[PDB]
């Protein structure tokens, strides 16, 4: 089991050696996608009843 | 609509084929078989005649399906809800492992498994048929070995009648709910018959209690 | 000249007792009808048979107020010369129709405890409706003959809408009163005997709530005997006086005919304890 | 005592990872998205009810054309519906009645199923002559199958209960790549929109981000308290939402490598069995053990309505690629198409 | 595959039998399209799966009788009274109907016997030069619009090579049948439909038929020889 702990240590080094970005920068990009595609969401803004394939 | 009305009558031939095969499964009794690996499930399986093994046998014009999940080796709490709805649980415990160890003796690990299954949140009205196999070798073992090894608090003669009865009442103690379910304990030898009939009687008591639930008496 | 009379003691007993049943009946069977149609999420075979038991009882409860006005008018059917046949027809429709749906429930319970693996316990809701529809059909076959014959005999100035007059004749309606009780008692009692015995031989009584279920299989048999036997026995006595020492001087008929009229009040009782014992008692 | 030195090294290394993640926590999604107006109350009505199953329903999957869907139930049947007209295109009888997963190929010619038999069976819907028949039985797993997803018409990725996710080769039938690193049973997975990475929630209260080609774990996310029952991927592909057994939904960020928001209410104690996003990613539909389905505002962590139409636990949930419908299977053997 | 049938007879009666072979016959609706010795194809009868709906042509409404037997995989056609018009070659056609199905996919070999309102399809073009290597377009017209409320126009394109049974190229407006090369394409508008071939080959020589599937008394379109 000596190598078993080595595998956990070896893989944990890769997780630490990763590139990270500020949460605010990720928050802005995530919020931008919702607004850019808010007009293509039938659930958010109901389409006219003629366009519903399930209503009629 | 000519090729659309023809697509509806195919959806109706499929509909009736699901009811024909759905009524067949209603006339079948599903049993869940548990154990501790070497407890003796293989011996019981032959008596009534990787993954989950389904065993089919019939008795008195009644069809039984018996599933074994002792080869899963995973978290029980994740897939145990799939079996919620079985008629009864056939629990197999070997009386000849009261002193053998895997640490912890093999009989205590069966009690821990029994406690979780008996007091599970999914098995409320499911009757438990507890079988105590290996009765032949258990009688000889207590002559040269004391039962105090497994149960220190035990205090009695090393007789088969006293030792076997003490073990049986120890298992029914673990049932925290003494009014919502019943445990049909039994003693099984290596070369014995009428074991299937005992399961038939314990299942009939579940069918009667199920029938009274439909009408309203229950 | 079959003897039909009245007594003031009837007016001081029947009008007060009958109104009490209707108040209890309207709240009892009326409320239970609400649950069956708008609260029961699944309708199996046994709940179909039980539902018709309330329909027959409700058909009998709704006819109670007309009967109440009958006595307060000093036994005078003030209105409804032709409806006198109609009221007397549907009134006896329900009483015999309630018995048939009391034996079927007891027979159905017998097939669920004594033959657990029988195929009669898994009949679909459709087959339960066909049998129930036929059972309603055979009810009129023993009752519809009321409409054919002429009723509402006139006592000079008063009129009586009575079908159970004390007159020694081999009327088909006359003898049916005896078959409507003895034959069901030869089935309901026997069916409840095996249920309360097979549940004891198999040791299922203890260590369960089944004790409550066995109690109700015997409470039902008590209610049926209590509400129907007193009416039958007083009628058989009238036959004894009709066959011997009667049909000429019917002064002795005053006590039995009045008792028969009063003992008939026990029949309406069965329509009242049915929701208490059959529906609300069960979970 | 090399183990003691190795164990101490991992703890020291883990502290650096936690410090790095917290160093980038400049703000929060709730603080950043305060300005945006709420989406308002959402009313969803059952536009269709699909009937025909005679047992509990454990899985479902919409087709890529947003019209056909496949539902798996423990009565032994795999039914393919026509959601527009409630028709039944196919009814596939399974060899094993213990099925806990289902899938629909992006091409539409294949469906898959698996369960307690540790076997993922591929069914050919093309049926050049006749009916749907088994095309392959991908055996090799040690535990029960919990989720399976079609990468393409020849590659399927499966997560089993033996703490291993696998990548298969349908044409040949062998384990192309095996993913290891979990300690508990893997309960769900979700493929990326571009089909190069996939996440996998496990019973050890952690979700990992794998690489399909290389076959090595990349990032591990923690923060839950109990088993992760279900997981879903954001439409953008840089975030994913998980639902655990302690009645909470958590949204993680791939680039930030830390939890962003949590969707918890003190009135809910029932676990979560399914999660899914809308087409734009604004909504977050989740199924619960309390027989109800809740709709959450992803950018504001505010409940926006409930979908209460089931009489038993909700087990599966999905949103069409068209984004114009939501289907919610449950344990009462009913499927409902909402709006 | 499927084959089998009767022979010639003078003004009497005969039975037609077709034997299925390994394609799950119990779930396929079968037709009995027939073709005159020199004229085009013509629908005769149809029996659905499980012997449900049964339809007949206008001229064979009473004289003919259809039946099927899922055991032994055999399809039966009973003909009682035969005139001089009913002498032709009889084909057996299978067809399965679901959302994405392709009806009329397989046609039987066909047998011949001699005895010694509706929607009409125009298909005005009747002869085209046999010059290969170029693009040839085949047009067709319908009496009434074939476009339905659901949104798909029911029009099928068949190719009959000289000597063999007809083959299905395009089912519905544009969907291409399996096993058909990508040079065939179909565009339409509901009343006018066209078939386009990109690169004509030696295997494309034959007579191309059209067919409607909107109303069940369906009719073909007299073909177009290349
Ligand atoms: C009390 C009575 C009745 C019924 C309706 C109207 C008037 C009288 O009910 C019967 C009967 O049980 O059939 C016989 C009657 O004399």
């Amino acid at each position: 089991s000596i190598a078993q702990a080595r595998k956990l240590v070896e893989q944990l080094k890769m997780e630490a050696n990763i590139d990270r970005i500020k949460v605010s920068k990720a928050a802005a990009d995530l919020m931008a996608y919702c607004e850019a595609h808010a007009k293509e969401d039938p659930l958010l803004t109901p389409v006219p009843a003629s366009e519903n394939p399930f209503r009629e | 609509s000519a090729e659309d009305k023809a697509a509806v009558e195919r959806s109706k031939m499929i509909d009736r084929n699901l009811r024909e095969d759905g009524e067949k499964a209603a006339r079948e009794v599903k049993l869940l078989l548990l154990g501790a690996g070497e407890s003796g499930k293989s011996t019981i399986v032959k008596q009534m005649k990787t993954g989950i093994v389904e065993t089919h046998f019939t008795f008195k014009d009644l069809h039984f399906k018996m599933f074994d999940v002792g080869a899963q080796r995973s978290e029980r709490k994740k897939w145990i809800h799939c079996f919620e709805g079985v008629a009864a649980i056939i629990f197999c415990v070997a009386l000849s492992d009261y002193d053998l160890v895997l640490e912890m003796n093999r009989m205590h690990e069966s009690m821990k498994l029994f406690d979780s299954i008996c007091n599970n949140k999914w098995f409320t009205d499911t009757s438990i048929i507890l079988f105590l196999n290996k009765k032949d070798l258990f009688e000889e073992k207590i002559k040269k070995s004391p039962l105090t090894i497994c149960y220190q608090e035990y205090a009695g003669s090393n007789t088969y009648e006293e030792a076997a009865a003490y073990i049986q009442c120890q298992f029914e103690d673990l049932n925290k709910r003494k009014d919502t379910k019943e445990i049909y304990t039994h003693f099984t030898c290596s070369t014995d018959t009428k074991n299937v009939q005992f399961v038939f009687d314990a299942v009939t008591d579940v069918i009667i209690k199920n029938n009274l639930k439909d009408c309203g008496l229950f | 000249n079959c003897c039909v009379f009245r007594d003031d003691f009837i007016a001081k007993v029947l009008p007060p007792v009958l109104g009490l049943e209707f108040i209890f009946g309207l709240l009892g069977n009326g409320l239970a009808l609400w649950i069956f149609c708008f609260h029961l999420k699944s309708w199996k075979s046994s709940r179909i048979f039980l539902f018709n038991l309330a329909v027959a009882d409700f058909l009998l409860i709704i006819c109670l107020p007309f009967v109440m006005d009958y006595y307060v008018r000093r036994s005078d059917w003030k209105f409804g010369d032709i409806p006198c046949r109609l009221v007397l027809f549907m009134f006896a429709m329900n009483r015999q129709g309630s018995i048939i749906f009391l034996t079927v429930v007891a027979v159905d319970r017998y097939f669920r405890v004594v033959h657990p693996h029988h195929a009669l316990n898994k009949i679909s809701n459709w087959t339960a409706a066909i049998i129930s529809c036929l059972l309603w059909g055979i009810t009129v076959g023993l009752t519809v003959h009321l409409l054919k014959k002429k009723l509402l005999i006139q006592n000079g100035t008063a009129n009586v809408c009575i079908s159970f007059s004390i007159c020694h004749t081999f009327r088909w309606h006359e003898a049916m009163f005896l078959l409507e009780f003895f034959l069901p008692l030869g089935i309901i009692l026997f069916c409840s005997a095996r249920i309360i015995w097979s549940l004891r031989q198999r040791q299922m009584d203890r260590h369960a709530k089944i004790k409550r279920a066995i109690t109700f299989i015997m409470v039902v048999a008590i209610v049926f005997v209590i509400c129907f036997l007193p009416s039958v026995v007083v009628r058989i006595h009238i036959f004894w006086l009709l066959h011997t020492s009667g049909t000429q001087n019917c002064e002795v008929y005053r006590s039995v005919d009045l008792a028969f009229f009063i003992t008939l009040s026990f029949t309406y009782m069965n329509s009242m304890l049915d929701p208490v014992v059959y529906y609300f008692s069960s979970p | 005592s090399e183990l003691d030195q190795l164990r101490q090294e991992a703890e020291q290394l883990k502290n650096q990872i936690r410090d790095a993640r917290k160093a980038c926590a400049d703000a929060t999604l709730s603080q950043i998205t305060n300005n945006i107006d709420p989406v308002g109350r959402i009313q969803m009505r059952t536009r269709r009810t699909l009937r025909g199953h005679l047992a509990k329903i454990y899985a479902m999957h919409w087709g890529t054309d947003s019209r056909l869907l496949v539902s798996a139930s423990q009565d032994g049947k795999l039914i393919i519906w026509d959601s527009y007209t409630t028709n039944k295109v196919h009814a596939i009888p399974l060899r094993s009645s213990w099925v806990m997963t289902c899938a629909y190929a992006p091409s539409g010619n294949y469906v898959a199923c698996g369960g307690l038999d540790n076997i993922c069976s591929i069914y050919n819907l093309k049926t050049r002559e006749g009916n749907v028949r088994v095309s392959r039985e991908l055996a090799g797993h040690t535990g029960y199958l919990s989720c399976c997803r079609f990468l393409d018409d020849n590659q399927i990725v499966t997560s089993s209960g033996d703490t291993t996710c696998a990548l298969w080769d349908i044409e040949t039938g062998q384990q192309t790549t095996t993913f290891t690193g979990h300690t508990g049973d893997v309960m769900s997975l979700s493929l990326a929109p571009d089909t190069r990475l996939f996440v996998s929630g496990a019973c050890d209260a952690s979700a990992k981000l794998w690489d399909v080609r290389e076959g090595m774990c990349r990032q591990t996310f923690t923060g839950h308290e109990s088993d992760i029952n279900a997981i879903c991927f954001f439409p953008n592909g840089n975030a994913f939402a998980t639902g655990s057994d302690d009645a909470t939904c958590r949204l993680f960020d791939l680039r930030a490598d830390q939890e962003l928001m949590t969707y918890s209410h003190d009135n809910i104690i029932c676990g979560i069995t399914s999660v899914s996003f809308s087409k734009s990613g604004r909504l977050l539909l989740a199924g619960y053990d309390d027989f109800n389905c809740n709709v959450w505002d992803a950018l504001k962590a505010d409940r926006a309505g409930v979908l209460a139409g089931h009489d038993n636990r909700v087990s599966c949930l999905g949103v069409t690629d068209d984004g114009m419908a939501v289907a919610t299977g449950s344990w009462d053997s009913f499927l409902k198409i909402w709006n | 595959v499927e084959s089998g049938g009767g022979l010639v007879q003078p003004g009497g009666s005969r039975k037609l039998s077709c034997s299925a072979s390994g394609f799950a016959f119990s779930s396929f609706g079968m037709h009995w399209v027939r073709q005159a010795p020199e004229k085009g194809l013509e629908w005769v009868a149809y029996i659905s799966s499980g012997s449900g709906t049964i339809y007949y042509a206008d001229t064979v409404k009473g004289r003919f009788t259809i039946s099927r037997d899922d055991p032994k995989n055999t399809l039966f056609l009973q003909m009682t009274s035969l005139r001089s018009e009913d002498t032709a070659m009889y084909y057996c056609v299978r067809s399965i109907y679901y959302y994405g199905s392709s009806p009329f996919d397989f046609w039987g070999q066909g047998t011949t016997l001699t005895v010694s309102s509706d929607i009409v399809m125009t298909q005005a073009t009747s002869s085209v030069p046999v010059t290969p290597g170029e693009s040839v377009s085949i047009s067709c017209r319908s009496s009434k619009s074939l476009l339905h409320s659901n949104g798909n126009t029911y029009l099928y394109w068949f190719l009959q090579r000289p000597g063999q049974s007809p083959q299905l190229l395009i089912y519905r407006m544009s969907n291409l049948a399996s096993g058909v090369p990508d040079r065939f394409s179909g565009s339409g508008s509901g009343t006018a439909f066209t078939l386009t071939i990109s690169r004509l080959e030696a295997e494309d020589v034959g007579v191309y038929y059209c067919m409607q599937h909107l109303e069940y008394p369906l009719t073909f379109g007299a073909g177009t020889k290349l």
